[PDB]
């Protein structure tokens, strides 16, 4: 909230403004790398994309279920 | 015809009646500008206290009519005006329910607790904490003095914070509890206010049991170089252990607190006659663990089968608070193969990776 | 004896440089030279003791002072 | 008399403001100086009528 | 790294907020983090609790066969 200089009191809201150092990290996608640009881990990527794109698309396999879901 | 035009006007005059008010309201308020916020060393006269900001300095002030000189005292949370530095009122009740919040159906005295795995603690604690609390009038007239507190040690892993959070629920005692992370992590040096006001919140709600984890984070230092930097970690033990011995132990309030490094413990005190009887636990067996796996297995569509018998016996060098993971450990490979009810090729191939993952 | 009264700001004695002038370090954060008063001791202070201060002036005012075993032989 | 002088001529400068400390580092031509005031930085001053 | 200093503390109370950012939303609002590190013997295992930053994939080191993929 917004408050006086002199005698502290609520005056106006406002919004929660970001900092440039972090509006920074939104990004582009200049990354050009699919995944045949990799060898090998072929598991490794299997196994990450069933805790991201499905939970991103296709929650409904464990929400119909609603278990325990991964964060990260 | 000309009556309905008047009969708007006395909506109208209603309809501005509710806005003077407020517009009169909050210059009614402007007025009253802020004040700052202190803390109690000591005291020397109704004339004279001492007070301690919220920004460092320690005031001498004085103080207005009103209030009751009794309720000032020591450990008090103060209000007071910016140029004169004069006290007038005053807040308790440092609210923080993120902290700490009741349990009153836990003062229900038929309550459930049913879980696996353990069954001589509950039993035990049962006698180490029911009978001083009930009807303690004999402990005297006998001549034994009962224990003042309790702590409740073991490996890590092992789900304690529910158990000892049902038990007291059970037996109809008010329950509460508090991590010992953000009365150190919310509140960096202003944290020992929040104990004493943990107990006196607790003892007029007596009957009640306290919990409280992580315990080993009062330590910090534990003056370990004997700086003056470190007050918070030296202090956030001396209140826990003046206010702990205030109790009279009378049998309307007692305390529990648990970790996983006991060696680790800070013995100056907590070790002598404070946390008088140390208990350690233990770890499931070659059925205990279909007591755990009848708990979470059981709450999702499966197949229905009785693997775990032969699952288990493949089974060990197995801690406690892995289990909630080693169902999903599997249910990650159920939907994989775009499925409901699960078979036990996900169970008798979930520890497979299961039994590295304690490897790091 | 009026400005020995109320509202009065704390420091910490350091050390004398006269029979009538002293000096403070406080806890506000600085070091400040100030002239003790008299009809006031001095045998009392040289030390890092509690001291009391008038709080425009930064002036000095007045002084200030401030486990349980339970057994025995039967 | 001289007694009501004392704590006449006292009182009057209890109200008189406080009064730095600090350490030289170097002296500057005449009539400046330099110092450091020990917990915080520099400030260029002069001087007294006496020293 | 227990003191009272403040460059040891204004670090880890960094920490202390990412832990309760995690533990501040659910698996319904579709956020999903991850990390990296050299090392494991070396951090704190309060992340790794279960439900923060559970799913955990150790990267090994290439068998001889995926060496056959990443040169060509
Ligand atoms: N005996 C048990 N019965 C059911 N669940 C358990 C048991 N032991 C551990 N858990 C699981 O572990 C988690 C609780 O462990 P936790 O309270 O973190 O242990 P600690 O308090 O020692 O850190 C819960 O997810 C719980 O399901």
């Amino acid at each position: 909230v917004g408050v006086n200089k002199d005698s502290y009191l609520i005056l106006d809201t406002l919004p929660s403004e970001f900092d440039s150092r972090v509006k920074a990290m939104e990004v582009d996608e200049k990354p050009t790398e699919t995944y045949s640009d990799v060898g090998g881990l072929d598991k490794q990527i299997e196994e990450l994309v069933e805790a991201i794109v499905l939970p991103m698309k296709r929650a409904d396999k464990f929400k119909d279920m609603g278990i325990r879901a991964p964060k990260g | 015809r000309y009556d309905d035009q008047l009969k708007q006007r006395r909506q109208n005059i209603r309809d501005l009646e509710k806005l003077y008010d407020k517009t009169e309201n909050d210059i009614k308020a402007l007025q009253s500008i802020g004040q700052l916020i202190g803390e109690v060393m000591k005291e020397l006269s109704e004339e004279k206290y001492i007070v301690k900001a919220s920004s460092g300095p320690r005031y001498i002030v004085g103080v207005r009519n009103s209030v009751d000189r009794s309720k000032l005292k020591k450990g008090v949370r103060v209000t007071l005006d910016i140029t004169t530095l004069t006290i007038m009122r005053i807040l308790p009740r440092e609210t923080d329910p993120l902290v700490y919040n009741m349990t009153s159906f836990e003062q229900g005295e038929i309550t459930f607790d049913g879980i696996g795995g353990l069954t001589e603690q509950i039993r035990e604690l049962r006698e180490v904490i029911e009978l001083p609390l009930k009807n303690p009038e004999i402990f005297q007239r006998v001549g034994i003095k009962p224990p003042k507190g309790v702590l409740l040690y073991g490996p890590p892993g092992t789900g304690k914070t529910l158990l000892a959070k049902a038990v007291a629920a059970t037996i109809g005692a008010n329950f509460i509890f508090s991590p010992a992370s953000g009365i150190v992590d919310k509140y960096i040096g202003e944290s020992a206010r929040i104990i004493r006001e943990m107990f006196a919140y607790a003892k007029e709600h007596e009957p009640c049991i306290i919990f409280m984890d992580e315990v080993d984070a009062i330590g910090g230092r534990r003056f370990s170089e004997g700086t003056s930097a470190d007050r918070e970690i030296q202090r956030t033990l001396m209140e826990l252990l003046t206010q702990m011995d205030g109790f009279d132990n009378l049998g309307q309030t007692k305390i529990i607190m648990a970790t996983n490094r006991p060696d680790t413990l800070d013995p100056a005190l907590l070790r002598p006659g404070r946390l008088d009887r140390k208990v350690e636990i233990p770890l499931p067996n070659e059925a205990g663990r279909l007591e755990i796996f009848k708990i979470h297995t059981a709450k999702v569509k499966k197949t229905g089968e009785f693997d775990f018998e032969a699952a288990v016996k493949m089974s060990d060098g197995f801690n406690g608070a892995d289990i909630r993971n080693c169902a999903t450990e599997a249910g990650f490979f159920a939907i994989r193969d775009d499925r409901d009810h699960i078979n036990p090729d996900d169970l008798m191939k979930a520890v497979r990776k299961v039994a590295e993952v304690k490897k790091l | 004896k009026r400005i020995q009264s109320v509202p009065l700001v704390i420091g910490q004695f350091l050390e004398p440089i006269d029979q009538n002038t002293g000096i403070v370090s406080s806890t506000t954060g600085m070091s400040y030279v100030v002239r003790i008063l008299s009809t006031l001791d001095r045998e009392l202070l040289k030390p890092s003791m509690s001291v009391a201060l008038h709080r425009h002036s930064n002036a000095l005012v007045d002084i200030l002072p401030p486990e349980k075993p339970d057994v025995t032989y039967a | 008399n001289d007694k009501v002088r004392f704590i006449k001529d006292e009182l009057r400068l209890l109200q008189e403001p406080g009064s730095y400390v600090g350490e030289v580092i170097k002296i500057v031509s005449d009539k400046k100086v330099l110092v450091k005031v020990q917990p915080e930085g520099k400030y260029i001053v002069d001087v007294a009528k006496d020293i | 790294f227990d003191s009272e200093k403040s460059g040891d503390r204004e670090v880890q109370r960094t920490m202390l907020e990412l832990l309760n950012q995690l533990d501040g939303f659910s698996s319904d609002d579709r956020v999903k983090v991850l990390a990296a590190t050299n090392r494991v013997d070396v951090l704190d295992p309060a992340l790794l609790r279960s439900g923060r930053l559970d799913r955990k994939i150790e990267f090994p080191l290439p068998s001889e066969d995926s060496r056959a993929q990443i040169l060509q």
